[PDB]
């Protein structure tokens, strides 16, 4: 028997034929560590997305900001970490300060929740605000 | 030592036994191991294991979130087990089995209680490798499982304990979704015993791992024990069969000793077993032999490099990775709804894919060459004034920055979702002048960079900016009154703006309009044309292509066949001819100083010198572009983690330039919100980018090959890392895995409230409430985590689908031509198992529902006083009552309550108007007691308690929970009913008590016994057995050990794989058990002469 | 809602402290009536489906609704001083093509 840990926290005569000696003369071109080090970063997965859905408890993650002054901040955003890596000060490649008038581009944020309504109070407090103003107790 | 199956150089032959494994060659060891790769030109062997390992020593990485698809179990396929609840013993007649010195215990199958009962634990006997960590425990019910009812939704109740009544029909489903969860296994092949009991003699009993196997006999093979007393159990055992136990059939084929498979007589359950079954089913069907693996590598390889993967014959080989082109299509649409015009998510993917193209590409950019066909250096001139200096100024060729270049490249993949275009710093300043040297050279790179671009606009920007430059010198017509021919050249952003002089050549008056007319004309008849390649092997790994034909890639250029022999200055080749007309267009421009006054000097010669060596500059860019980059292209685009999403590339007609893409959850036949997607609300067809056109016009002036080239070893080179780390097979798993689950979704949330989605509903008689958006939300979201844990996922995975109303019914994704015209393209959906299981689970539980502590029905509050032993649960009918008899009350909403004064009775509002006092039989909805709980508590208590009133509470099914007590004694319930009132709350419901006398096996007095609380309809399915260890129960309820159960022991004449789905689960029937090879991949790369 | 006083109504949800008591205020007929007293006479005498969100054109997924159409407590009065003030702003309004 044997078992495998989880990456994740869940519920709780002779012998030496003449063909075998090794003359390592050929060097690759291009290098096998140069294309493994660019291939490396093209096998990782994008990342993953949360903002704008609700959690466990029913409350939606993310930050109460404008849908599209969150794009234009995540423009931002990717314009600066393009220039990173590209060890320059300036990104040549920018996503944001295009030409285009791109002034109707919405983002998905944790201003607004499901039903079209604001997150200006979280969905379990206006669900606990509801059902506390209905209760009774012992009489007098 | 040496391996010749794959040429691999070992050193232990320890190790050589471990790796002629992975070659079907038993031993005649590092499973981490997921491909092996070994080249034939070269000793470099490449392997990959998974990220989560703490030693990557000299081994590569698999960042892919793959599931675990294949799990094995050694315990017992069952999840319902059977537990005593009132102890007792008996004396025995017969004690021991006695041989010739020795004696041996007896051990009975089944509890001996005076009570038992059959209680769900999912797996609790089970011995697994990988743990799915969803198990779904339940407790006797003499106990409290009021908490597995209230995981859900039940957040802000006023109550710790007690459940809402509203959302168990949701909680119930998620606990069938962890039920079918937890049970994904693969019954294991495991040893063996030979038998002698003259119980069993010769039969061949099956043994679990681990110490002491021999005391689960007992409880694996009733028939074991023999039939020493006389007792319920005795009788059951005597009533059974001998034949059928322990191994019943066996495979023909087997490695070593060691059979390939085997059908064995068992423990176990139906429902379990069905869905092992099924799940078996669907891993089997995605089976892939290696030969078809070197088929779809070689194909791949677009002829570069040929793969070989020898192997040996066998049959239980078992490589999941076939999956169809729907689920494909599925998982695309999934991920590109996650990005929601996220700059952030996207960006790392274009960079890094621009620097693998510069980090395999031959081509080398080199300025050097600029500057050498320049030649200029005017040293000490103040005032230059020179075409060459200002032009070498605005090139800046020392500088090496290309990421625009490459990263154009790369756009091509990715049309559908990000749109490349020249920023407008790139344009002439405040629009230039042709008057201007400084804005000449702007507009030049300008011009000879534009093509690259995936903007749909880009030739009516090419031709506006020329348009803008010549602003009174050479006049066109303006069809619309406010737009002029000042207008910026960089606005022209979508296809509505472009104007009829440009669309239509013959309105440029040759005479006002000369040189705009040639440039027109230039640009309509030289402008690149685009183009096909064929890519990846869709016979294997199936096509993620939605809006294109699955086998085929787009280009925006054309392209020709690989051949370095080419000349350089080849007219035929569209980018140079573009080039070249481009030079001659701007000479014929600047001879005759129309449009250049006050230029103090006839600048023409040094004008067209330099256009000239522009234009027979010997760069090889082009050529690449033409032949060898498309073809890196399509060796790349299947390897990549998001597979290419294009949208067709049209040069000049207007009508069919697509201007939006949108996505859509609902089916074609509803009427329902609109709904669209984020994507939709880009002014561009998707997220704009912004490129730099001097960089890009430096490459395609700069460019050069090795003196040394030879392509075919440049590409072996290239390619053999490349695939040695690819990752295509895990995201294959994780595509399938992201379309069940899907279907999952669909198919649970439209259970809980008004979706057109055809499907059969079981679970109605459960109550629920209206699911709103949020409140399916939170139920999305707790499925969501769930199947994530299930199968060990970390990464997204139906994230996106819960930005709104996620009562969806079907994916769906489309786009729009400017000329109104849509292209819609839905998946075919394929089957879901997962579903299936589910809603096979729900079958059984309308008819198991006791098992699970749910008991169906309605209760009746009322006094009784007797010394019967009837069972509360299952009580005579002369007790209870139904709407539909003489003389009852029914109730509804408007229950309003009037007392009466001056010794007057009080009275209630019946539903029909009528007043009547507290007394008699009625009927109330449970909400009715839920709207004025304290209220009606105070009021009814003393009638109920003393009085002669009784109600019944309409429920349809609830939680209930025992309280065995001894008849002998006295006993009142009044206490139990009263805390079970006092708790009922508005958000809130506790467990239901009951009250059950214990059973005796022997004449027993009786005494006064007080209920309150009785069921209106059986519900002891849950009862196994009583006095189980007496020849028979005396007094109290009464229930022999269920037969039908054990109907292929008990019926002589039943087949032995008959089942009695979905009325009767069995607790003793077949089951098939494997023991699989999982071979890594292996392969080696052959180059090609 | 989570409680069966309505049928699963959507119930608005006002800002600043102390808002639940503006629960009991803005929906008269979410009250049980167990009594026989005026207010409970009175409201065991009411429609019962009218009362919370009644209508809403949702038009962008994973953005606010652009308008919603609700029963609670007001003045007809205030309504439609509110109304033909808006009218007016609408006839007003321009848009950024025309800009």
């Amino acid at each position: 028997m044997k078992r495998i840990p989880r990456k994740t926290k869940g519920k709780s005569p002779a012998t030496t034929e003449p063909g075998t000696s090794n003359r390592e003369q050929y060097k690759a071109r291009p290098g096998i560590a140069s294309v493994q080090r660019a291939t490396e970063s093209a096998e990782m997965p994008m990342k993953n997305n949360d903002e704008g859905t609700p959690d466990k408890k029913g409350n939606t993650k993310g930050d109460l900001v404008n849908e599209h002054s969150e794009a234009k901040d995540e423009a931002d955003e990717a314009t600066k970490k393009q220039a990173k890596d590209t060890d320059k000060s300036k990104a040549q490649v920018t996503y944001s300060d295009t030409g285009i008038n791109n002034a109707n581009e919405l983002s998905r944020s944790g201003n607004v929740d499901n039903e079209g309504g604001s997150n200006q109070k979280p969905m379990s407090t206006r669900i606990a605000e509801a059902t506390s103003a209905i209760v009774s107790k012992h009489p007098a | 030592y040496q391996c010749h199956v794959c040429s691999a150089v070992l050193f232990s032959p320890l190790d050589l036994d471990a790796h002629v494994a992975s070659h079907g060659l038993h031993g005649n060891d590092i499973q981490r191991h997921i491909t092996e790769f070994i080249s034939s030109w070269q000793n470099h062997p490449i392997v990959q294991v998974s990220a989560d390992v703490e030693n990557k020593k000299t081994a590569q990485l698999l960042h892919a979130d793959t599931p675990r698809l294949v799990t094995w179990d050694a315990g017992l396929c069952t999840s319902f087990k059977i537990v005593p609840i009132v102890p007792a013993q008996v004396p025995q007649d017969v004690l021991a089995y006695t041989f010739f010195t020795s004696s041996y215990a007896i051990q009975s199958p089944f509890p001996e209680a005076a009570v038992s009962r059959i209680v769900v634990h999912t797996r609790w006997a089970s011995n697994v490798d990988f743990d799915r960590d969803s198990s779904v425990i339940m407790a006797p019910p003499t106990e409290n499982n009021i908490h597995l009812f209230k995981q859900l939704l039940n957040t802000e109740t006023l109550s710790v304990r007690g459940a809402n009544p509203l959302m168990f029909r949701a909680n119930v489903l998620h606990m069938l979704l962890e039920f079918v969860l937890d049970n994904l296994y693969l019954n294991r092949h495991t040893g063996f015993s030979q038998d002698h009991t003259p119980f069993t003699e010769g039969a061949n009993l099956r043994s679990l791992p681990g110490p002491d196997a021999e005391k689960w006999y007992s409880i694996m093979y009733p028939t074991r024990m023999g039939t020493p007393n006389v007792s319920k159990i005795c009788n059951f055992v005597a009533s059974c069969v001998r034949n059928r136990v322990g191994r019943f059939d066996r495979a023909q084929m087997m490695n070593g000793a060691m059979s390939e498979w085997v059908d064995v007589f068992e423990t176990s359950d139906a429902l379990t077993v069905s869905i092992r079954g099924r799940w078996m089913a669907r891993l089997a069907r995605m089976n892939i032999n290696p030969t078809e693996i070197e088929w779809a590598l070689t194909e791949c390889a677009q002829g570069y490099v040929t793969v070989t993967s020898p192997y040996a014959p066998s049959v239980n080989r078992l490589m999941p990775y076939r999956i169809s082109n729907a689920e494909r299509q599925i998982s695309q649409i999934i991920r590109i709804m996650n990005i929601g015009n996220n700059a952030t998510v996207i960006q790392p993917v274009l960079q890094d894919i621009s620097v693998l193209l510069q980090r395999i590409s031959p081509l080398q950019i080199d300025p050097t060459i600029i500057s050498n066909t320049m030649s200029t250096v005017s040293e000490s001139t103040t005032q230059t004034l020179s075409p060459a200096s200002s032009i070498l100024g605005k090139l800046r060729p020392s500088n090496s920055d290309f990421s625009s270049f490459r990263v154009a490249l790369a756009g091509w993949l990715y049309n559908g979702v990000v749109t490349t275009v020249i920023d407008d710093s790139s344009y002439p300043k405040d629009g230039g002048s042709v008057t201007s040297l400084e804005n000449l050279w702007d507009f030049f790179i300008l011009a000879l960079a534009l093509p690259l671009t995936t903007d749909p606009c880009a030739p009516v920007k090419a031709f506006m900016t020329l348009a803008n430059m010549m602003v009174g010198f050479e006049t066109i017509p303006m069809d619309n009154q406010i737009y002029t021919q000042s207008r910026r050249a960089s606005a022209f952003s979508t296809p509505h703006t472009w104007p009829r002089c440009f669309m239509n050549i013959q309105l440029i008056s040759p005479i006002d309009a000369p040189i705009l007319r040639q440039w027109a004309e230039i640009i309509h008849r030289y402008w690149p044309n685009p183009s096909q390649i064929r890519y990846g092997a869709p016979n294997v790994f199936g096509s993620a292509n939605l809006f294109t034909p699955p086998e085929v890639l787009l280009l925006p250029i054309d392209h020709q066949p690989a051949n370095v022999t080419t000349p350089t200055l080849d007219f035929t080749n569209e980018l140079t001819n573009w080039r070249a007309r481009v030079c001659e267009l701007m000479k014929n421009l600047v001879d005759n100083q129309r449009y250049q006054p006050g230029w103090t000097q006839s600048l023409v010669s040094s004008m067209r010198g330099t256009l000239d060596k522009l234009k027979l500059i010997k760069s090889m860019t082009p050529m690449y572009l033409q032949q060898l980059a498309p073809v890196e292209l399509a060796v790349i685009a299947p390897m990549l983690p998001f597979p290419p999403f294009q949208v067709p590339y049209v040069r000049l007609d207007r009508d069919r330039v697509p201007t939006m893409v949108g996505v859509t959850r609902q089916s074609r036949d509803t009427i329902t919100q609109p709904a669209l997607s984020l994507s939709t609300t880009n002014t561009t067809v998707g997220v704009p980018l912004a490129l730099d056109a001097r960089a890009i016009t430096v490459a395609l002036l700069s460019g050069k090959y090795p003196p040394d080239l030879v392509t075919n070893v440049w590409y072996a080179d290239a390619i053999y890392p490349m695939y040695a780390d690819t990752e295509v097979f895990s995201n294959l798993q994780r595509d399938m895995i992201t379309c069940e689950a899907v279907q999952t979704l669909v198919t649970l949330v439209a259970q809980i409230s008004e979706t057109q989605y055809p499907v059969d509903r079981y679970l109605d008689w459960i109550p629920s409430l209206r699911a709103s958006a949020a409140t399916a939300a939170t139920f999305a979201e707790w499925v969501n985590t769930s199947m994530k844990t299930a199968f060990d996922l970390s990464d997204m995975l139906l994230e996106p689908l819960l930005s709104g109303d996620p009562r969806m019914t079907q994916l769906a994704i489309q786009y729009q031509q400017y000329n109104g015209r849509t292209f819609n393209i839905i998946p075919e959906m394929p089957g879901s198992v997962i579903a299936d299981c589910v809603q096979l689970t729900a079958e059984v539980f309308n008819h198991e529902y006791n098992l699970f502590g749910i008991a169906r029905g309605d209760i009746i509050i009322g006094r009784v006083q007797s010394t019967h032993l009837w069972s509360p649960l299952a009580p005579p009918p002369d007790l209870v009552f139904d709407r539909d008899t003489p003389g009852v009350h029914i109730f509804g909403r408007d229950c309003r309550i009037s007392f009466g004064m001056n010794g007057a009775a009080p009275m209630i509002r019946d539903e029909t108007g009528l007043m009547v006092p507290f007394e008699g039989n009625w009927i109330f909805p449970l909400a009715l007691w839920q709207m004025n709980t304290r209220y009606f508590n105070q009021q009814f208590d003393a009638w109920i308690k003393t009085g002669e009133l009784r109600i019944r509470i309409e429920m349809g099914a609830y939680p209930y929970m025992l309280h065995y007590y001894d008849p002998r004694q006295y006993a009142n319930a009044w206490n139990l009913t009263s805390a079970w009132l006092e708790e009922i709350t508005p958000t809130s419901i506790p467990s239901v008590p009951f009250m059950v006398p214990i059973s005796s096996d022997h004449d027993i007095s009786s005494a006064p016994a007080v209920q309150y609380i009785i069921s209106t309809e059986y519900n002891d399915r849950s009862l196994f057995c009583t006095n189980s260890s007496s020849p028979q129960t005396i007094a109290g309820p009464d229930k022999h050990i269920p037969v039908e159960r054990y109907n292929i022991l008990t019926n002589p004449d039943a087949p032995p794989t008959q089942i009695q789905l979905p009325e009767v689960v069995d607790l003793y029937n077949v089951v098939t058990r494997y023991a699989y090879e999982t071979p890594p991949i292996t392969a080696v790369v052959m180059g090609v002469p």
